[PDB]
């Protein structure tokens, strides 16, 4: 035997879930134009990709305040709006020192550590550059946001230390 | 969500101008760069109205058949479809010719003082300058002798693409390539109008 | 009383799950970068969005084959291949004829029909324009894929009509 | 994740070129255009190597003290920290000075016959007219002279940001806000290089 049939309201919040997870869709869009005379025939294939959008803008060196970097899709936006500057700049593809979604989502080969509240996530930086080496997040074990990040050199020393303050989400 | 009204000047028994011998018209060549426009508007989500859709004149035959008065029946009749479409805007395509051939390039009107489609105008003949040949510095002129231009309440522009007087120029009208290429610079220019405001 | 400490796998998926759902985020960075002389800071303000692109490819008519326009952001491009032409224009904000998530999804006024294996939904299309009146969307009751979707006149007319061919999703 | 080495040339007792009367060196402006860069480069996530972060020369003093001596040492060290540094990318940041004072431009140069350090002059020679100076037509051109610059194994370039012989040039080069304007024009040039390949 089988479930019941859904009702109305079932099937549309069933529907309300899956559009809403989709994160790609594809299809083939058989369009028909009616104006004034012969409706006309059209075939388009639709594409849908929801897609990460990061901004930096820098505020404290007073030199730097204002000055942005926008990373899109392929694209990167670099602005000094003290003159009015724009350029783009294609991406190849961590997007910068900072990023941690994708991954840290993304699991690999990856140190895990539990110590002293925080979450400890250390992975290695492939290109066996002498500066940039590994990556190591901590994570507040509580609010699992990011408290701070390292890069540090082939001989452990911190290159870049970030510490995130303010850190809001939805 | 826009609605666009093209207007393919001439048909039926009205050509357009026609090439020193005689063979070209206009009334085919405004008929295929609008239905080429037609399809880009439309492939984007606008609304077409045409004015004409194949090779006619908008009158019937009562047999009083004054050719001057076919041609005032026809102007009245698009003049009603503008009137009566609630659209957003009217774009005619045409061509030109004169005694001197040695003339050319695609030219855009308006009507005298309507700042929208000065406006309008202006985004079409930048887009038929960059995409068409840059050659040309052709700039729109106002007219107030169009009627079908006139009193419109709408964005209202009329584009002479070519001239048939001048051999080079009416080559290119009558291949399918440059005509799309056309309706292609017709098309960015509405766009870039309609992405302003 | 209280639960007991979470190991070091839940705390983690716990935060790959928070950061996966994540749609938005924001927070100041406090940037340490050590060279081969003095340390310098910097503090950079990183935004996130999760954003959604999409692309419309006409095949069908040939004299269209090929051209497409793309949703980004605040960016809308326009291409037409045959001549090598690309145009960039701002996007003032349903994006396109066939674009059904986020306003199927974000739920308002609304008639919701069950009728012979359709989810039935329809909109008013605001502006009152005469002939963008309603948007229906028809989708497959057990799929929930969409499988048409008309712009009808203000008389009833469907102005636009888009059939969903090959439609399929991540 | 790149590693660029700034060379802020000259320093302590060895100013560079000098203004007419003598008010104005290279040290300082290098100093101050290789700071500002260093802060467009770390902020955007790159490791900046200095040779100098202050006003001093990579010598020590052993009192033999001949000036030549002095500058030979200084050259020396900054090529070992070029050889050691496993950087990618090696920019150096001079000033000129000519006895003809008509001269103007920022110029940029690369080691004879090394093409990557040429691609990446002409990017911030490219970045350099157009952000700094849409009036100057300057080329990039080789050297073979420049120590700092020979055999590095690493894209390596030269630039002489403009002429403390040219009184209006030498006003701009003393002021903050022109200094950020070229160190964003390098910065520009080098990202430009760096996403080609
Ligand atoms: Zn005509
Ligand atoms: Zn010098």
């Amino acid at each position: 035997m089988q479930k019941r049939q859904s009702t109305k309201e079932e099937v549309y919040k069933d529907f309300q879930k899956q559009i809403s997870d989709m994160n790609y869709y594809s299809c083939k869009a058989e369009v028909e134009v009616v104006g004034n005379k012969s409706p006309h025939n059209y075939v388009l294939i639709h594409t849908y990709k929801k897609t990460d959008n990061y901004k930096l803008e820098v505020i404290s060196p007073k030199h730097l305040k204002g000055k942005s970097i926008e990373y899109q899709g392929d694209k990167i936006l670099v602005k000094n709006p003290k003159i009015s500057d724009v350029v783009e700049l294609p991406n190849t593809g961590y997007l910068f020192v900072g990023d941690f979604i994708k991954n840290y989502l993304q699991n690999e080969e990856m140190k895990v550590k539990l110590s002293k509240g925080h979450l400890v996530l250390e992975t290695f930086i492939p290109g066996d550059n002498k500066y940039f080496n590994k990556q190591v997040l901590y994570v507040n074990a509580d609010t699992k946001n990011p408290e701070k990040m390292e890069v540090l050199d082939k001989e452990g020393v911190p290159r870049f230390t970030v510490k995130y303050k303010d850190f809001e989400y939805r | 969500n826009k609605t666009i009204i093209l207007d393919a000047g001439h048909g039926g028994i009205d050509p357009g101008a026609l090439n020193k011998d005689k063979s070209t018209s206009e009334k085919d060549i405004n008929l295929a760069i609008t239905l080429k426009l037609r399809e880009l508007i439309e492939s984007s989500g606008g609304l077409v109205i045409l004015t004409r859709e194949d090779d006619s004149s908008l009158y019937k035959e009562e047999n009083n058949k004054t050719t001057r008065q076919k041609y005032n029946e026809n102007l009245k009749n698009r003049k009603e479809i503008i009137s009566n479409s609630n659209a957003n805007m009217f774009v005619s395509i045409h061509l030109n010719a004169f005694e001197q051939s040695k003339y050319y390039g695609a030219q855009t009107f308006y009507p005298k003082d309507k700042q929208d489609s000065k406006e309008l105008s202006k985004c079409i003949q930048e887009e038929l300058k960059r995409v068409v040949d840059k050659t040309n510095n052709r700039e729109v002129k106002p007219r107030d002798d169009i009627y079908l231009l006139k009193d419109n309440n709408i964005p209202s522009v009329l584009i002479e693409c070519g001239f048939l007087s001048n051999e080079k120029e009416c080559k290119l009208l009558t291949d399918e390539t440059y005509q799309e290429k056309i309706a292609w610079a017709i098309y960015i220019g509405i766009q870039k109008y309609l992405s302003v405001d």
